[PDB]
């Protein structure tokens, strides 16, 4: 019906602008203006999306925060930069610290009322506001720290929609801060009482999906945000788009979830790359459904064997049969019908949608409920309490005001949270 | 005399379009209202459009959905002329796949105005019949407004019976995995509060399609037309003043032996498609589970009641000697204690199709409406799914959340199993 | 047989005669009953006014049948009249502090985030 | 001295209307009343022109009563001598005595009363009635109960149309018959049975009439009665008074019943042959066919015998035709009264209606025999009675109207023990 | 002497509609106004079908009941269509059901004294009120319920004066309704006790008259009442003609019924469709035409009555009458004594130069009540189809209360197959 969207810390900004950039290429908008494209479709459901403003011009329902100017005037001088309303700008001034406590105590609620203030407006303003969306990181304060209390306080407010987030778990390898691990727990818990549903998304994916399927040496934050960027395009769609559908994002969830917890869909893509490599149009539908349901295409690190689907969706994009479609698709449950749940009987449905994206005549985008996810918070959780072990890093949020034991507070919640998941290979 | 269309719910707004469509095309009525036809001041066709004003045709119905977007695409693709811009209730929010919130909770708010639109049309009605309520068995607001209008139609008209038009869901073409809670539960608060209930298996619909008319991956624009023409043909003994079955009584003091068991089973005739068949061929096809109307079995079951609803050019001279030979060479199949039926419906009026359409237009038609025990089978089909969910709780946080009750679940369950007793407990002596 | 017969008088018109023949040989209707005239209206009038007290009879019978049953079927619309709205009053009471359940947790990691910043502006 | 007529139901009025007109034949009457002692015997003199006859007329319907207001001789009666009443008795005694009777006996009764007291010595009554069937069994009988009290000796001669399955239409005929006959019988003195099968039978065979009307039997039946009462009308020996009609002919309070036989019934297209032999009519008289009330006399004893002689005779003829009576037929005569025969000589010669169907004779006779073998009858009507109670049969529409179920066993048991005397009256 | 006609129902009225044009032809009446014909008899005893209005004018004694509109302005726009006086029409404007109980109790009840109120008005007119008759079916509410109903009232208010009934039979073949068993069996129970005679007519007879004896492939409810209209006026014709009778209805009744439930006349017909005198008499002595469906072989009659009709000898008749009773002695019952009786009147129906009705008070008519009681009892069973009164406000045992007064009048027909 109408969704509004917050984007905060340099990591989930980032995502933010090259999801808004990509989406708003499909639907055609100007840098600034209004439309330019043959196509016609489109509108229908950019009410969704994007608030319009007087003038021709169509704004995203959009909110940026950061605890630093840096990151923000990144966006507004970079690619599709003075897209955003002005003052829906929510800046920082002060430390983030890459510390989830300076995040979601001191210097997150030293600003958070300003937040508030635009999510507030718009969704104040938007006629039949269904939910949010969020994105950003979890080992890092900004994103972390900030929007899980963002959330915690976006219900509350709004009890009543749905929340969500793409999030982003950290990996040891490739990041920044030692510490992130505490940071990932601290909002994992946060996250698991207070989102409806959470696109899982490691950075142990991302880069090696870059590496060991792409050939590609130096992976930036770019390419590498380019995966999320599309992945992203891929699950909002049929919110977004045809009609074919029609997605109430409520019903779009209870149709995914079984039990109130665990809403951790590892998702996963069609094709890939982005500069001097190709595809020589072969994206099949056979060779792109057995391709959507391969591990070394998931954007969690998981392995969706060990760990059976509770629920499944995918979404098709490209004017083809789809008569083709539920042919393959009934194959794969066959092919692999183990690994399905029995208990939940038509628990893998799929639609199509067949106005295609950037690049690429066919594309699929798998969302999905694997208690395989089980994996990826097990990997957290083994270096987070190897950490709290002798107590160690720790002195940096024992300062800040929080409590010895509610870090074990947290990491129980997801002990609990893993052999749930565990609880879930069931009869 | 009189009678009311009630369609709730995406689905039920659907092939209510699709059959006030061809109930349209039927009597003669150009979309605007006006029909250049002899049979107007305010006979005949009567029982379901109102000759209100001077000049238009308005349907006496009703149309109820809680978004708008269904309701939306009337008044939008010309019929926006047709019906009365009160008689089409939209609601903001979605039922979002889920019964609780169709009854409970999204409910509670527009009940009171529909309801009472509802009693403006049955105030232009000099001795209202009863209603037609059609609308989807799974999902949100069709399990669960339905649920809610009943419990209070029921109230609000006393005799007035009330004939509703199921459509139990099929995984092929769905989205919902939540379904079968839906189905069992509705149809439990729903059953002692119906007369009797025709289902349509959305499944065989999509089979008839795969087999019959050569539609690859048939849409939801192809299944209602078909579903249009079925109902049509039930609801056409009332529309043309019929030879048979011309009055809601008589029509089903024929078809429901008991209290409970409404559930009869339909069969389409002649279903072919463009780009004819003997009097015979098409009563011997109403006796083949292919052309049935609920997937099931009912050569294994036993028929307790058996009506025949023809249309077309037929003298009765054939239909007769056409049954003989389908006792001396099919399956009978009778229970130990009813007549062996066959009241028969005899109706002069060929039968019209949609123009560019899948069908053709078809000299004689057949229509079978059958109270078989073998329609249970569904009623099983269906509870095994809802039994192995419940079973791990599976999908019920949801319904306890909007405000339900996690016993509600089990008094549902605990009514088919109950019903599924009955049905069985009518085979032999 | 040959016989000589008595002659027994003659007149105007007439004349009369015996002729025996073979000599031979020799070997209080009461009035009281007019009340048995209204004996037999006695049984008719029973009759008759008893085909009368066993037809008003099969007559307030059809009373019953004709409201045993009105008076059988409002005995419905007054049982499913709370069947709903207190079915469904349990229900408004029911969610509505599954509302307050879910908030008062708030509250709770709310005025626990207030008190350990009065302990970080103290530490 | 004087004598008055009642005929209650259908058949009696028919019979009446068919003999009260050639009554009025024989003493040359024309319609209007008015004619151009003796026979003030019937009609009574009154007004200054016309001829009333001393009769009245009861029927439960109008229809019947309603033909004489209608047809000339509408002006032969008084008004008031006609009384009808509304609704029928439906071929049942109940009704016709208990029901539909109680309402117009009181009115009746005291119309009679008004005839007799025009009458200084009024003699009795002649009622004729149906047998079996409704108003004629029931009324009848119910009269009788009430003449029999408001009249003291005035004795009281009925001639009853006993019933007869080809010309009938009702099935219920026996119990009311065997129902009045038993009411009635201790109320009447003598009693003229006429079997309509009988009266049927001898215009097939003399009449040469292939299905015979009413009106047909009724012609016949008046020529009859006219030949009984005909004694006390001109006054000659023999049967001068009621009195005498017993006197003659019941030797036994209980048996009432002679049978009559009519002698020269020949049709006109005949009427031209060289009449018939005052023997040859003599000799007719003792013939089974000729006979009044199906049986057969030739084997039950004659118990009492006149014959009533009318035409052109000399008695010097009679005798020796009687005798050869004897010396060829069957006497007959029971163990102990004489061996009859009182013989009544009537000049006036019989006089037929006129374009009838038996024609003009010079002689005719009349044979009033009380024989045991008329009571063949009683038990070939018995036997039907019988044979239908054994199963209720018809009774319930009798207990409707207000009857006793035991009323009938008891009237059949009446019977029963008349059939006995009946019997008893054969030799010692 | 004079009689009015109640005509109930979709059944009841189409037959009332072709009875009454008819008769109203025999005696020849225009569609509206009086009499044309060279004829001169006809109005002797037209006194008696037809109450006389001003102007001409001769408007029938008859009143129209129905629980809906639809079947009423049938007749009103059809054949003898306005000659019906306009308010002697009851209207319905509800349902119907073709449910007994809706007819008996809650829908007719609605009505019915607005019924007694015509009827009330032309009998109180009436000079010398005989009886009424009524025609309906037997299966189906409207008739079988409100008439059944209608005759409890009728007495009670007319104790007095003798009813009388054409009644439908309803046959498992060539019918409409599941519950036609039910619906007989429930009034079947109330006529034995409220009328005087009814004539039993089987439409399982009436088809089967049409398809073994008529070469008639689809046959109507027209064709089929076509016999019932053409049988009525045989069974009236004495009343209403010529004097050679008379007829009391009383009479009639009396001489017909020995034992007062059963007066359940079977009814048969002459010649058919759109004649010797022996062929004639042989022809409605066979079963073969015959109105209800039975068989006067199993069964003995106990009474039978028959009117001849044309100008013929009948001094051929009683010879002819005669031979059946002794080609066929053995089934009439010996313990009553002349208990088949014939009568004749000589002027003929619409076509046909010589015919005959008989009326038949045959035990075998056991055999029709017998075959309704089998299909009810194989319904009242698990009690099926019941519940559509059940909820009406009748009793569960209410049911088993008539089902059992028919199984005494079924082994009562039985218990006289007696002895001499
Ligand atoms: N036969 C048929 N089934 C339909 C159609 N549209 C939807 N359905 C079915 O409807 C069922 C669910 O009911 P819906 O009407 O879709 O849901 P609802 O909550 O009542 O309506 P909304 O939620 O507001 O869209 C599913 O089984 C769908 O397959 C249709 O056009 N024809
Ligand atoms: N001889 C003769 N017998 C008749 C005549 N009319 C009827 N009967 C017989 O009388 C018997 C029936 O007697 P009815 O006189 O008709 O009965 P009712 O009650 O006196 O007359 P209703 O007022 O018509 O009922 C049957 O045996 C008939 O055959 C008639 O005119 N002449
Ligand atoms: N793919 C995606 N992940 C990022 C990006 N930047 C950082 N990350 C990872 O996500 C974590 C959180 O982001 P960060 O900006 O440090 O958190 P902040 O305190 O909210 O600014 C980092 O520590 C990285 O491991 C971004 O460019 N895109
Ligand atoms: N022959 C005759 N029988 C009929 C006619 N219509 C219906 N019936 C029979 O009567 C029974 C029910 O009568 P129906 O008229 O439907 O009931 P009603 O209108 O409520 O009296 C059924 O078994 C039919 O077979 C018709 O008009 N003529
Ligand atoms: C249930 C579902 N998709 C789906 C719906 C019907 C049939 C097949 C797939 C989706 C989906 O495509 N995306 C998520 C909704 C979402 C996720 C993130 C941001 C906005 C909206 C979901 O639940
Ligand atoms: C017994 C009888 N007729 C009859 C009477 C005596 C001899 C022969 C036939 C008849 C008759 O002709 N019609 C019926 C009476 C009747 C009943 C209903 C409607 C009209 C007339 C009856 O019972
Ligand atoms: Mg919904
Ligand atoms: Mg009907």
């Amino acid at each position: 019906r109408e969704i509004v969207h917050i984007q905060a810390g340099q990591c989930g900004n980032q995502i933010g602008a090259k999801f808004w950039e990509v989406i708003s290429d499909e639907h055609g908008i100007d840098p600034t203006g209004s439309y330019h494209g043959d196509s016609d479709l489109q509108l229908e459901r950019i009410n969704v999306y994007y608030n319009e403003a007087t003038g021709n011009k169509y704004v995203p329902r959009a909110i940026l925060v950061d605890l630093e100017p840096g990151t923000m005037d990144s966006v507004r001088s970079g690619p599709f930069g003075q897209i955003f309303r002005p003052d829906n700008f929510v800046f920082g001034q002060s430390g983030a610290g890459n510390n989830w406590a300076k995040g979601h105590y001191t210097e997150g609620a030293e600003l958070v009322d300003s937040v508030l203030d635009v999510v507030r407006k718009e969704s104040e303003s938007c006629d039949c506001l269904q939910g949010f969306q969020l994105t950003h990181s979890l080992g890092g304060g900004t994103g972390s720290g900030m929007g899980t209390l963002l959330i915690s306080k976006i219900r509350e407010e709004y009890p009543d929609r749905i929340m969500n987030t793409f999030s982003v778990m950290p990996s040891p390898k490739v990041s920044d801060t030692v510490v992130e691990p505490y940071n990932a727990t601290l909002s994992v818990h946060q996250l698991v009482e207070n989102t409806d549903e959470t696109y899982s998304i490691d950075n142990e994916a991302l880069y090696d999906i870059c590496f060991r399927t792409l050939k590609l040496t130096t992976p930036t934050y770019g390419d590498l945000n380019h995966l999320v960027s599309a992945t992203m395009s891929g699950v909002t769609t049929c919110l977004r788009f045809p009609g074919q559908l029609n997605a109430d994002l409520r019903k779009l969830a209870v149709n995914m979830v079984p039990f109130p917890r665990l809403h951790f869909f590892m998702p996963g893509f069609a094709p890939l790359t982005s500069r001097g490599s190709q595809q020589y149009r072969a994206l099949t539908v056979p060779e792109l459904t057995q391709q959507m349901f391969d591990s070394k295409n998931m954007m969690a690190a998981c392995d969706p064997r060990h760990g059976r689907y509770l629920t499944v969706a995918a979404v098709f994009r490209g004017r083809m049969s789809m008569k083709e479609v539920d042919e393959q698709m009934l194959n794969v449950q066959n092919k692999n019908s183990s690994y399905f749940v029995e208990w939940i009987p038509n628990n893998v449905k799929t639609a199509v949608c067949d106005i295609p994206p950037r690049g690429l005549k066919m594309s699929a985008t798998f969302i999905g409920n694997s208690t395989a996810i089980q994996e990826l918070f097990k990997r957290i959780s083994e270096q987070f309490t190897a950490m709290f072990r002798r107590k160690a890093f720790l002195h940096w949020y024992t300062g800040e005001g929080m409590d010895e034991m509610e870090f074990t507070e947290a990491e129980s919640n997801m002990n609990d949270l893993v052999s749930e998941y565990q609880q879930y290979q069931d009869a | 005399r009189e009678c009311i269309s009630i369609h709730v719910g995406q689905a039920g707004v659907q092939i209510g379009n699709a059959c006030w469509e061809l109930y349209c095309l039927e009597h003669g009525i150009q979309p605007d209202g006006q029909m250049p036809s002899d049979k107007t001041i305010g006979d005949s066709f009567n029982t379901f459009f109102s000759e209100t004003g001077a000049g238009k045709h308005v349907p006496r119905a009703v149309f109820v959905d809680l978004e708008p977007t269904v309701i939306d695409e009337v008044r939008t693709g010309t019929y926006r002329q047709l019906f009365h811009p009160e008689q089409l209730i939209t609601g903001k929010e979605d039922a979002a796949n889920n019964y609780a919130r169709g009854h409970y909770t999204i409910g509670k708010e527009i009940i009171d105005l529909v309801l009472d639109r509802i009693r403006k049309l049955a105030d232009q009605c000099t001795g209202l019949q009863g209603f037609l309520v059609f609308h989807s068995f799974g999902g949100g607001t069709g399990s669960g407004f339905t649920s809610l209008l009943m419990e209070r139609l029921s109230v609000d008209y006393g005799k007035k019976s009330k004939l509703e038009f199921s459509i139990y869901p099929a995984p092929q073409v769905s989205t919902a995995v939540v379904e079968p809670y839906n189905s069992i539960l509705t149809t439990h608060t729903t059953l002692e509060h119906s007369d009797c209930a025709f289902m349509v298996d959305n499944e065989a619909i999509y089979d008839i399609c795969r087999r019959n008319l050569d539609i690859e991956r048939p849409t939801y624009t192809n299944l209602n037309r078909l579903i249009g023409q079925i109902v049509s043909s039930i609801t056409a003994s009332l529309r043309f003043d019929g030879a048979l079955n011309v009055d809601l009584t008589e029509f089903q003091t024929n078809l429901v032996p008991y209290p409970r068991i409404h559930f009869p089973l339909a069969t389409y005739a002649p279903v072919i498609s463009a780009e004819q068949l003997s009097v015979a061929e098409i009563t011997n096809a109403c006796f083949e589970p292919a052309n049935q109307m609920v997937k099931c079995d009912p050569r294994h079951g036993k028929y307790m009641a058996c009506c025949l609803l023809y249309r077309g050019d037929v003298v009765p001279k054939d239909v007769n000697a056409a049954i003989a030979t389908i006792k001396t060479k099919r399956t009978i199949q009778f229970v130990d204690w009813c007549p062996t039926g066959f009241k028969v419906g005899i109706n002069y009026q060929p039968p019209t199709v949609v123009p560019g359409g899948d069908l053709a237009k078809v000299q004689r038609a057949v229509c079978m409406l059958s109270n078989t025990t073998a329609i249970a089978e569904a009623w099983a089909r269906l509870d095994h799914k809802f039994d192995l969910m419940y079973a791990k709780r599976a999908f019920v946080h949801w319904y306890v959340g909007e405000g339900m009750e996690e016993g509600e679940f089990s008094e549902a369950r605990e009514d088919m199993a109950a019903l599924e007793k009955d049905y069985e407990e009518v085979g032999v002596d | 047989a040959d016989m000589e017969v008595i002659e027994l008088n003659k007149c105007t018109s007439g004349q009369s005669f015996e002729v025996i023949l073979k000599p031979p040989s020799f070997d209080p209707s009461l009035e009281e009953i007019q009340k048995k005239l209204e004996a037999a209206e006695e049984r008719r009038k029973y009759q008759e006014a008893e085909l009368l007290k066993h037809l008003a009879e099969k007559r307030e019978h059809e009373r019953e049948v004709i409201q045993k049953a009105i008076e059988e079927n409002n005995n419905f619309i007054k049982m499913a009249k709370e069947k709903l709205a207190q079915k469904m009053e349990s229900n408004k009471e029911n969610r509505e502090a599954h509302l307050a359940a879910m908030l008062e947790r708030l509250q709770e990691k709310d005025k626990h985030a207030e008190e350990v910043r009065k302990n970080k502006e103290l530490k």
